[PDB]
């Protein structure tokens, strides 16, 4: 009942799979991964660092 | 610690108020005196903190600062305030003094 | 998808999200239980966050959780929820209590307020009522005191559940009074006179008085708008009782 | 109040003490500094003597060519000044004070030349 | 019968007193400790424990772990330690911002270990002593009155309300006395010190080391070859010779109490009280009304101005009086003491 609604800040990312998987690290920054985002030529998956 | 007075020389009309301001290399945690000799030769002690005055000196003189800058005021002059000022500090071995800053009537 | 997210309401007890990114054709919602005495989970929710309620763009909103970390550092634990194309950051919230106490003075009606006298002027009786209230805080966390302001109203109701008051406030000379203040974390009294306009040819019946409120938590600057909010199980209604004088024999 | 010696003078390389006498209360509660000054220049301190046990502090640019002594029984202070040079020529200045010098004496000259 | 100590069992485990002296240990589980009367020392150990002193003086000990504890003393002086927080192994609580831990009496709880992003918390009742750990800690009082010790580290104790005594340890520390009639010591290493409101004492140990003494409002009191003193000036010397490395820095302090060696100490402008102790001590006490006490051994007064009374006790004293001053007073206590008018 206590959890806020109205001042929720959004990341927003392009890449493909933005958002599938989330983890909080070290109390200031939160780990996004992109799992089918396309990085270059036979390479798949990248990771985000969100502050 | 190099003591400066960089104003060596002054000048102000009977009535005005004289401020004369000496700076350290360093800080000396109000630990600083101020000392007059006149021209016939006698040295005399003023103020022997920074702000706390000599027995034997008049109300008019004044003195304030922290940390590295420090400054001795006169209110009103006189006809008996031609002398030259010196700023000496006792905060690290050896103590020196300031170059002077000596006091004309205009 | 589900995860720890800590103690969040300040009771000592772990709860827990789940996701349900499938609600409202795939827009999802994410729901919230409380822990509970006994190593169990509460069998209903306590909130539920729906992505439609936040931007229209939220698709599979709850697909992905983690918590049980504070990011914001005010020392509240907060939640991350991921979606297709966004991750939001969900931040817990203070939590407030708000105790009341009410004194009568003096603690009785006297006897010659109420008896029947004609050489006396109608509707001069008095008396006093003293009413404090005080907001205090459940959860830990890092902000500093002083900052946490609430603006609260209440109502005074002079025997409620009566049609006829036997007694009226001296300033509204109505059995109703509506005030609202701006309280912070410290006790805070009030004192109003009490007025009788007949006598009581019932005393076997106090006088009772109800106190009843609605509290608004102002937003802190330093920690981005963050707004406490009441208990959702805090007490909202408190009562006390103004008996009459006993005169069961010789006045004794 | 301080009394000073008169002045003097002195060929080059020898060697001259000078005296500063006060009275009981000056030695028994305060320290006895020294203090030159150069003829168009400003006040030097050269360092102090404790006179209820001679123990004593120098400045480093003027331990080779300086001894402080005193005579308690007299309450009278001495500087001696060696290997004297056209450098040392100068107002001589004895004052008495534990961090601040409270009186200050005369002055006593001192002529380096032949 | 006829048994005062028990070691609970790694269950869960309701100990419980009498009225003498216990101690009580649970080790691993949940337990409910009572010591009841009588002085105990009570040990939860690992787990979420709940644990009672109700009358007498109680001690409370505490083990490096995040699980949160409660604790009430009930009645009399009673005392937390952390000390086992930080031992020489391997240490299971997280102190990732580097501050042991921190007390606030005032608001009942202790934050006994501290991730970046996780902070872990005792609820902590009626208890008026803490010790803090060998790391730096923050140590907050109350409105009653608390004994505070940081041992190691660079703490920083503030007493609050009361007449405290406040501890400061090896290290540099910073000590703050509040409100009331506090008692402040330092310690070894560098340390400042300040009593703020009300009637102060500092206690120092004439070692080589610098510390920053203030003495707020009221009349305050530094207690220590001897020490050089002179409150005019703002400076101590602590081996006796002006200029040392080994000084302090004295400001708002009106009574000074000297070492049993020979000692040098001079009154500013205030009034002052200037207590010499044994040895052959040297007491000037400027201009203003002052009490002069040479104690034991062979000691001079001068009593510069005002209205003062000078006091020689036992031995061959020598005093300096100005003929033209008025209201003075003199008392040579035992020995042949010699006043002197020349000055
Ligand atoms: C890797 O993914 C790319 C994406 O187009 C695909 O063309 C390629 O064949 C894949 N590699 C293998 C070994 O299947
Ligand atoms: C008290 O309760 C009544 C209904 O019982 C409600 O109308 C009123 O708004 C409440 N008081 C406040 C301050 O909300
Ligand atoms: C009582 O009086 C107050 C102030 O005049 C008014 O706001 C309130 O509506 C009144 N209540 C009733 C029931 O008339
Ligand atoms: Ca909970
Ligand atoms: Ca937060
Ligand atoms: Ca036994
Ligand atoms: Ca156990
Ligand atoms: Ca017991
Ligand atoms: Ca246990
Ligand atoms: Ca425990
Ligand atoms: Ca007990
Ligand atoms: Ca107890
Ligand atoms: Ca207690
Ligand atoms: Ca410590
Ligand atoms: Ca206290
Ligand atoms: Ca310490
Ligand atoms: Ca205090
Ligand atoms: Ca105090
Ligand atoms: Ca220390
Ligand atoms: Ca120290
Ligand atoms: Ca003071
Ligand atoms: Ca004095
Ligand atoms: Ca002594
Ligand atoms: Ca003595
Ligand atoms: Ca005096
Ligand atoms: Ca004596
Ligand atoms: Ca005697």
């Amino acid at each position: 009942f206590n959890l806020d609604t109205e001042n929720a800040m959004t990341f927003q990312e392009n890449a493909r799979g933005f958002g599938q998987s989330v983890v909080q690290l070290q109390g200031s920054r939160v780990v996004v991964g992109a799992p089918q985002e396309i990085v270059a030529a036979n390479q798949r998956g990248s990771l985000y660092q969100c502050d | 610690i190099q003591m400066m007075q960089s104003t060596s020389s002054l000048s102000a009309s009977l009535g005005d108020r004289v401020t004369i301001s000496c700076s350290a290399s360093q800080g000396i945690t109000n630990y600083l005196n101020w000392y007059q000799q006149k021209p016939d030769g006698t040295v005399k002690l003023l103020i022997y903190y920074t702000s706390s005055l000599h027995s034997g000196v008049p109300s008019r003189f004044s003195g304030s600062g922290s940390g590295t800058d420090y400054s001795l005021t006169i209110s009103n002059l006189e006809p008996e305030d031609i002398a030259t000022y010196y700023c000496q500090q006792y905060s690290n071995l050896p103590w020196t003094f300031g170059g002077g800053t000596k006091l004309e009537i205009k | 998808a589900l995860t720890v997210l800590g103690d969040v309401n300040g009771d000592k007890l772990t709860d827990v999200a789940i996701g349900a990114p499938g609600e409202e054709d795939n827009r999802g919602a994410v729901y919230l239980f409380h822990g509970t005495s006994g190593s169990g989970i509460s069998p209903s929710h306590s909130q539920r966050i729906a992505g439609s309620k936040l931007s229209p763009r939220l698709q599979y909103f709850g697909q992905s959780l983690s918590g049980g970390q504070d990011l914001t550092m005010d020392g509240l634990v907060d939640l991350t929820v991921g979606a297709q194309g966004h991750v939001l950051l969900l931040r817990s919230q203070p939590v407030l209590r708000v105790k009341a106490i009410m004194e009568f003075n003096p603690r009785e009606v006297a006897r010659n307020v109420f008896e029947c006298n004609d050489q006396v002027v109608k509707g001069k009786e008095a008396g006093e009522v003293r009413v404090c209230l005080h907001v205090q805080k459940s959860t830990r966390d890092r902000l500093r005191e002083g900052q946490i302001q609430s603006v609260v109203t209440y109502d005074l109701a002079l025997d409620s559940g009566r049609p006829h008051s036997r007694a009226v406030f001296n300033e509204t000379k109505n059995s109703t009074r509506r005030q609202t203040q701006v309280l912070g974390l410290t006790q805070t009294c009030e004192t109003l006179k009490l007025q009788l306009p007949n006598c009581i040819e019932d005393p076997v019946s106090p006088i009772v008085l109800r106190l009843n409120f609605s509290l608004v938590g102002t937003p802190l600057s330093a920690f981005g708008n963050l707004r406490p909010v009441l208990a959702e199980d805090a007490q909202r209604l408190f009562t006390a009782l103004f008996p009459f004088e006993k005169n069961c024999g010789n006045d004794n | 109040q301080l009394k000073q010696s008169g002045p003097e003078l002195v060929k080059p390389g020898a060697s001259v003490r000078m005296s500063c006498k006060g009275s009981g209360y000056s030695f028994t509660f305060h320290n006895i500094h020294w203090v030159k000054q150069r003829p168009g220049q400003g006040l030097e301190w050269i360092g102090w003597i404790y006179p209820g046990d001679g123990n004593t502090k120098y400045n480093e640019k003027f331990k080779g060519k300086t001894t402080l002594t005193v005579d308690k029984s007299s309450n009278t202070a001495y500087m001696l000044l060696s290997s004297l040079t056209s450098e040392d020529s100068a107002i001589y200045f004895c004052a008495y004070g534990n961090y601040y010098f409270d009186q200050w004496g005369q002055g006593t000259t001192l002529t380096v030349s032949s | 019968k006829n048994i005062e100590n028990l070691h609970g069992s790694r269950l869960n485990d309701r100990i419980a007193g009498d009225d003498q002296d216990n101690e009580l240990w649970g080790h691993d589980g949940n337990d409910t400790i009572r010591g009841r009367g009588g002085d105990d020392i009570l040990r939860g150990g690992l787990g979420l424990d709940t644990l009672y002193g109700e009358d007498g003086n109680d001690i409370f000990l505490q083990d490096d772990e995040t699980v949160s504890d409660d604790i009430d003393g009930g009645a009399g002086l009673d005392t937390v330690d952390y000390s086992a927080m930080i031992h020489p192994g391997r240490i299971v609580a997280p102190h990732e911002y580097g501050f042991g831990i921190e007390a606030d009496l005032s608001r009942e709880w202790v934050r006994k270990a501290s991730a970046l992003g996780v902070d872990y918390y005792d609820n902590v009742r009626n208890v008026e002593n803490v010790i803090g750990t060998s790391m730096k800690d923050v140590l907050i009082g109350d409105a009653q009155a608390n004994t505070l010790m940081g041992q190691g580290g660079d703490d920083t104790v503030r007493g609050g309300d009361g007449d405290d005594l406040l501890f400061g340890g090896d290290g540099n520390d910073m000590l703050y006395g509040d409100a009331g009639n506090d008692t402040l010591y330092g310690g070894l290493g560098d340390d400042t010190l300040e009593g703020g409101a009300g009637n102060d004492w500092f206690g120092q140990t004439q070692a080589r080391e610098h510390d920053v003494l203030r003495g707020g409002d009221g009349v305050d009191t530094v207690d220590y070859l001897g020490i050089l003193a002179d409150l005019g000036a703002g400076r101590v010397d602590k081996l006796g010779e002006a200029g040392s490395s080994a000084y302090d820095t004295v400001s708002g302090i009106e009574n000074v109490v000297g070492t049993e060696l020979a000692d040098r100490i001079t009154g500013d402008a205030q009034a002052n009280v200037l207590r010499g102790a044994g040895g052959a001590d040297v007491l000037a006490g400027g201009e203003g009304d002052d009490v002069l006490l040479g104690g034991d051994g062979d000691d001079q007064l001068s009593g510069d101005a005002g209205r003062d009374r000078l006091y020689g006790e036992a031995g061959d004293d020598w005093f300096f009086q100005d003929a033209a001053n008025a209201g003075n007073l003199l008392d040579g206590g035992d020995g042949r003491d010699t006043v002197d008018f020349s000055g």
